[PDB]
């Protein structure tokens, strides 16, 4: 089975920098894109960044645009995301997730349904 | 869309002979990526369903004898009879298909060429039942004859008659290669009951002078 | 002593390709029987241009290829000599001048998931139709207007092929269909496939 | 055997009336075969109507019957359907369905054709042809004043086979056929033997038999 595993979480004061990791394991060649969502306690699951695959381009919420930074390495299956000027909005549980669904408006990777997630790894800024 | 032409019309060829029947196209059929005609012969007896005997050009079909061979190529093809039959007596139509719409040929009638034959006449005067029906119909056969050109002349009264005269041929027997024909001239009951010798004067190759066989009313 | 033409490969392979990366399969120095083809009940469509299968069962070609991909219900209509449309155009092209068969099936059992089948992809975009038997794979960003992207996505700028989503509730044509498509090559060079009869 | 094509029965028909007539095809396969229509008028060669693809109901007309006829398809029951909006007198021929598998293809497989006639049916009357007073004798039946073809006829139930002549009927100038039928028999037999000849004619559901004997 397809399996993701997130890799990175811990505490750190605001205005530092943190690289959380998701392997992936299994049915490789039929990557579309992954993506990263969070989720604070008591407030709902929200987009943060997704990439394509293939090619490589990065689509990001508003809210991280020009502080995160979502990465892929395709040879040994793992997406990055590369959160620096982190501030205590940013505490939440950071969950990595798969799609094979191949969408031609890159954009459709914020809205579309992602078919595998992994369980998440909790990041918490201290300010 | 392609237009085809066959030749001749007719053709009568003596048992065991080759016929020859030519089929010309408006446009050429050849398809160049495999290099093979797209026409197709056909065969079609009275009262049976055609018969494809060979498909492109030169190939035949199932249940057809090695007796037939189709060949050419570009626009002129030919479908020749080897060893004509008496079986093979049919029309014989060439079809295209390259492009559609599929066009066939006008036809071509087979038919074996025996030697003359001459007709054995009969005069059949009117029924008694037709002439309460108020017209009165004379019949002349010709009977197991050959060729079937012949021409025959009504005379009613000694005055040649045409206008009113109807033939038929039944087509080539099977065992003799014969036709027979039969002309029917038909009248008024007024008109039949003016005049008196009804004669119907044949006049074919195979007779050396017209036969004529003729009936006086009411004897 | 068997030594027919391997077509048990091209129409039961498990998994299929995708119709913009279409899987051609050669055909060279066998017999094969086509009467296996045309006398399976299985197929919804057998369209066959300018030759017949069961008259080929004599004639030696120079090679024969087996095109295979997967498409939905309403574009077979577009695999034909003379069609347009996302298929046809940016896809898989035949020519005008095609002698061969189409040959498809409804594989809704095979190729479905009950939340979708994403495996499947079809081409949107390219700058140009595609020459006939052409096989474009190419994944550049394509460009939709003056803005030129070099190699990222954003406005009228996307990436050029899609995914089916074949769920097994779609309706009919929505439905993933298996196709097979049968060229014919022949004309002066040594044949080695025919078939008996 | 691979296909095989079953017709429609013969329909005759009066003008102005609907009509659809059908084509079946029996076997495996049915998917590739390409089905066209063949008309073919009395005494006439063959003219190509039209060809349909059931699997898609992609037809194809040819330019002398586009618009004036249909042609359809039911892909679940293997039938070919052709069908008029009004038939005209002009439509009285035989109409053959065809088959190949392919398009461009050569028709290797042919229906029975079904006869359709536009006519009223009129019951036909048939008089003796009586032989006339050593060596050969002929007699025989006159079919005159009936419509449509074809119309039976046999001498002693088909028991007389040798020596019959059944000619092809003509069109009168009334608009109705007739024809004739002689036999050629030894004229010792006139005497002896008696020659019925029988005459059914199914539109109008008629069966005479007439004997022939020598008048006087
Ligand atoms: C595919 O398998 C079926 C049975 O599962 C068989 O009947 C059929 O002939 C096979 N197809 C080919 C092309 O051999």
């Amino acid at each position: 089975q397809v399996q993701l595993v997130e890799s990175g979480g811990g505490l750190m004061q605001a205005g530092g920098s943190l690289r959380l990791s998701c392997a992936v394991s299994g049915r490789t060649f039929s990557t579309a894109a992954m993506g990263w969502f969070r989720q604070a306690p008591g407030k709902e699951r929200e987009f943060v960044a997704a990439i394509r695959w293939s090619g490589g381009s990065a689509y990001y919420a508003d809210s991280v645009k020009g502080r995160f930074t979502i990465s892929r390495d395709k040879a040994k299956n793992t997406v990055y995301l590369q959160m620096n000027s982190l501030k205590y909005e940013d505490t939440a549980v950071y969950y990595c997730a798969r799609t094979e669904n191949v969408r031609s408006l890159l954009s459709d990777y914020a809205t579309w349904p992602y078919d595998y997630w992994g369980q998440g790894t909790q990041v918490t800024v201290s300010s | 869309d392609i237009q085809l032409t066959q030749s001749p019309d007719s053709l009568a060829v003596s048992l065991g002979e080759r016929a020859t029947i030519n089929c010309k196209s408006s446009q050429s059929v050849l398809y160049s990526s495999i290099n093979k005609n797209y026409l197709a012969w056909y065969q079609q007896k009275p009262g049976q369903p055609p018969k494809l005997l060979i498909y492109w050009a030169s190939t035949r079909e199932s249940g057809v004898p090695d007796r037939f061979s189709g060949s050419g190529s570009g626009t002129d093809f030919t479908l020749t009879i080897s060893s004509l039959q008496a079986e093979d007596v049919a029309v014989y139509y060439c079809q295209q298909y390259y492009s559609t719409p599929y066009t066939f040929g006008q036809g071509t009638k087979v038919e074996i060429k025996r030697t003359v034959a001459a007709p054995s006449v009969f005069i059949f005067p009117p029924s008694d039942e037709q002439l309460k029906s108020g017209t009165a119909s004379v019949v002349c056969l010709l009977n197991n004859f050959y060729p079937r050109e012949a021409k025959v002349q009504w005379k009613v009264d000694n005055a040649l008659q045409s206008g009113n005269s109807q033939e038929s041929v039944t087509e080539q027997d099977s065992k003799d290669s014969t036709y027979s024909l039969s002309s029917t001239l038909t009248l008024s009951k007024a008109d039949y009951e003016k005049h008196k010798v009804y004669a119907c004067e044949v006049t074919h190759q195979g007779l050396s002078s017209p036969v004529t066989k003729s009936f006086n009313r009411g004897e | 002593i068997t030594n027919l033409c391997p077509f048990g490969e091209v129409f039961n392979a498990t998994r299929f390709a995708s119709v913009y990366a279409w899987n051609r399969k050669r055909i060279s120095n066998c017999v094969a029987d086509y009467s296996v083809l045309y006398n399976s009940a299985s197929f919804s469509t057998f369209k066959c241009y300018g030759v017949s299968p069961t008259k080929l069962n004599d004639l030696c070609f120079t090679n024969v290829y087996a095109d295979s991909f997967v498409i939905r219900g309403d574009e077979v209509r577009q695999i034909a000599p003379g069609q347009t449309g996302k298929i046809a155009d940016y896809n898989y092209k035949l020519p005008d001048d095609f002698t061969g068969c189409v040959i498809a099936w409804n594989s809704n059992n095979l190729d479905s998931k009950v939340g979708g089948n994403y495996n499947y992809l079809y081409r949107l975009f390219r700058k140009s139709n595609l020459k006939p038997f052409e096989r474009d794979i190419s994944t550049e960003i394509y460009q939709a207007g003056s803005t030129p992207c070099n190699g990222v996505e954003g406005f009228n700028c996307y990436f050029p092929l899609q995914s089916y989503g074949f769920q097994p509730t779609n309706g009919v044509g929505y439905q993933p269909y298996r196709v097979v498509v049968l060229s014919f090559e022949l004309l002066h060079a040594p044949a080695t496939v025919c078939g008996p009869k | 055997t691979q296909m095989q094509l079953v017709q429609s029965g013969t329909e005759v028909k009066k003008p102005g009336e609907s009509l659809k007539i059908s084509c079946k095809g029996s076997g495996y396969g049915f998917i590739t075969y390409w089905i066209g229509w063949v008309r073919q008028m009395p005494g006439k060669g063959l003219e190509w109507m039209g060809i349909i693809y059931p699997g898609d109901s992609e037809t194809r007309y040819s330019p002398s019957f586009q618009g004036q006829v249909t042609i359809s398809a039911d892909k679940s029951i293997n039938t070919a359907y052709l069908q008029w909006s009004s038939l005209k007198a002009s439509d009285t021929a035989i109409y053959y369905c065809a088959g190949g598998s392919g398009i461009s293809t050569p028709m290797d497989v042919w229906g029975q054709g079904t006869t359709v006639t536009v006519a009223s049916t009129k019951g036909p009357s048939v008089f003796p042809l009586a032989p006339s007073s050593g060596g050969t004798a002929a007699l025989g039946c006159l079919v005159k004043d009936y419509f449509p073809e074809p119309v039976t006829v046999s001498w002693n139930s088909g028991a007389l086979t040798s020596g019959v002549h059944t000619f092809p009927a003509v069109l009168q100038s009334s608009g109705l056929y007739s024809l004739s039928s002689v036999v050629t028999v030894p004229s010792s037999s006139l005497g002896t033997q008696t020659y019925i000849c029988n005459v059914n004619h199914k539109p109008s559901n008629t069966k005479v038999d007439k004997k022939v004997e020598p008048k006087s």
